[PDB]
């Protein structure tokens, strides 16, 4: 179990750790988060009391180094940094843990929510979507736009998700126009799975990362990416059986975990009704359909 | 953006454009089977592709053999239409290719957009106008060439005959839409109006009778009367 210690909390902030969150008052004696489960990525995220504008946060994996948070009063945010002296960090964390100035990652033992939302998410893939190679952790916020978005402005601060566009040459084989537009299996299986993502795990990883950026930061292009990757699978007549089953589990937990009061903006009516009720895979998402009908029957 | 009354004059500017109508592409007679079920038999159709500035009409005849053994024909018809339209663009010299293609039914937007991916500079537009191009099969010479075709065939017409020698393309298009709207609302009466006088003929290389300017005014009047009436006879007014 690892630790994300904090130098201090000088401004009042709601701090998020994975799907959990807690309020820290201005200058409260808070020195960070302990007992963080090893073996998964994580995200620690922030919403300042004064300016609810800009949710922001850091994706990180504690196996990749010792990371702490310090408030920067010039840039006005909580910044993640790497402590490159192992001894200073162990001692400091011990000091904090002794004074009990840290909140415990509050994982219930029955609970596999986080594993289930991040099953296929890998820090190495995150770092290729979020390009900032001098750091081992990745900053995301509400306002970052995607590569695809910028095509339709600052490249260094983009989310380099894989571009999916149903009305593109990449998606549409010359002479198979109708075939490929109505049955995207080509684009899914050959172009994307075999060609770009290499395997279904990398595909699901990006899909799960898109969702999580959409839910935690209200990142709009991330939500667009999530729905596009869902819609490419659902609109493919030929999907490996293992991918459909896993997709149903994947989506089930995303829907389970969505805040009820955010479904209005995070869920695209067209995509979900098409996917659950019209598409090739309309029958292949029993868990996702059942949870969606019992929790958001209005959208449908 | 969509084409509507507000931007009507854009049709007659000097940017090449084409209207595409797919209404008559897939045509069926519906009939009963010996077992008392219902079946459709297809008949020849056509794609109605028109330059509204020049009157050049690219009539692509759709022979019933193109449906043989195919499923979901109403949906294929839109894609087939899109394929023929894109093959047509591709066959034209660059300086003749349209800068815009306007589809008369929105369900053609995506099929055409996908087939024209190779032409990103050709804008595919819908219209809000309720244009009467479906009635082109009420034009005897066009119906005749469609019905007689034994194979896929492209036939080229000027749907304005020689009118552009005497009137502007705005007035020619307005005449055309008035005639086609009349033929669509009451085809018998519209045709009675066009041929009531045995002395006004249709030139062998034309579609519509050889009316003088004065006779076109009378004719156009008679077509507007018909359209108002049939609106009455329909709505009782
Ligand atoms: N003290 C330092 O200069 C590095 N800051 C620090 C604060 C918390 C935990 C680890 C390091």
């Amino acid at each position: 179990m690892n630790t994300v210690p904090f130098t201090s909390a000088p401004i009042e902030v709601t701090i998020g750790i994975d799907q959990y969150s807690f309020n820290v008052k201005e200058n409260q004696p808070f020195h960070g988060i302990k007992d963080i489960p090893i073996g998964h990525v994580h995200v620690i995220h922030f919403q300042h009391a004064d300016n609810s504008s800009m949710r922001y946060g850091y994706w990180f994996d504690c196996r990749m180094g010792n990371f702490y948070i310090q408030y920067d009063p010039k840039d006005g945010l909580y910044k993640m940094m790497e402590e490159r002296d192992g001894a200073k960090f162990e001692n400091i964390v011990h000091n904090f843990k002794e004074r009990q100035m840290m909140v415990s990652y509050p994982k219930i033992d029955e609970d596999d929510t986080w594993y289930n939302l991040t099953e296929f998410v890998q820090m190495d893939k995150i770092r290729k979507i979020v390009r900032k190679d001098e750091n081992q952790f990745s900053y995301v916020d509400s306002s970052m736009t995607t590569v695809q978005e910028n095509e339709l402005s600052d490249p260094a601060h983009s989310l380099n998700y894989t571009v999916i566009n149903f009305k593109s040459r990449e998606a549409i084989r010359p002479g198979h126009e109708m075939e490929d537009f109505l049955d995207k299996s080509y684009y899914l299986n050959t172009v994307m799975l075999q060609g770009i993502f290499k395997n279904s795990s990398n595909y699901f990883g990006e899909l799960q990362f898109a969702f999580l950026n959409a839910m935690f930061f209200g990142n709009y292009g991330s939500s667009l990416q999530w729905h596009a990757m869902i819609e490419l699978i659902c609109s493919s007549a030929t999907v490996p059986k293992h991918m459909l089953d896993k997709l149903d589990e994947i989506l089930y937990y995303q829907i389970k975990t969505l805040p009820e009061q955010y479904s209005d903006i995070l869920l695209n009516e067209r995509v979900w009704n098409i996917c659950l009720y019209s598409s090739f895979q309309k029958n292949s998402l029993h868990n996702t359909e059942k949870i969606m009908e019992n929790k958001y029957p209005e959208l449908l | 953006g969509a084409m509507n009354s507000s931007n009507y004059a854009e049709l007659f500017n000097n940017d090449i454009k084409l209207f595409v109508d797919d209404t008559n592409v897939y045509r069926v007679t519906v009939h009963k089977t010996f077992e008392g079920n219902v079946a459709t038999k297809a008949i020849n159709g056509c794609i109605f592709t028109l330059n509204p500035k020049t009157g050049h009409l690219f009539l692509k005849i759709i022979h019933t053999s193109v449906w043989a053994g195919q499923k979901r024909l109403s949906q294929l018809a839109k894609w087939k239409t899109a394929e023929e339209v894109s093959a047509l663009v591709r066959s034209l010299p660059k300086e003749e290719q349209p800068k815009q293609i306007i589809v008369t039914r929105k369900a053609m937007l995506d099929p055409l957009e996908v087939h024209m991916l190779d032409f990103p500079n050709i804008a595919i537009r819908p219209t809000e106008l309720r244009l009467p191009f479906s009635a082109a099969m009420s034009i005897d010479k066009l119906s005749d060439v469609v019905m007689k075709a034994t194979e896929p065939q492209m036939v080229l017409f000027n749907i304005y005959d020689d009118w552009l020698d005497r009137i502007s393309s705005y007035t020619a298009f307005s005449r055309l839409t008035l005639l086609l709207r009349a033929l669509k609302t009451n085809e018998e009466s519209a045709k009675m109006i066009l041929l009531s006088d045995p002395t006004i003929t249709i030139k062998s290389y034309h579609l519509w009778p050889s009316f003088t300017d004065e006779q076109w005014i009378t004719i156009e009047s008679q077509m507007r009367d018909l359209i108002l009436t049939e609106y009455g006879r329909k709505y009782n007014v």
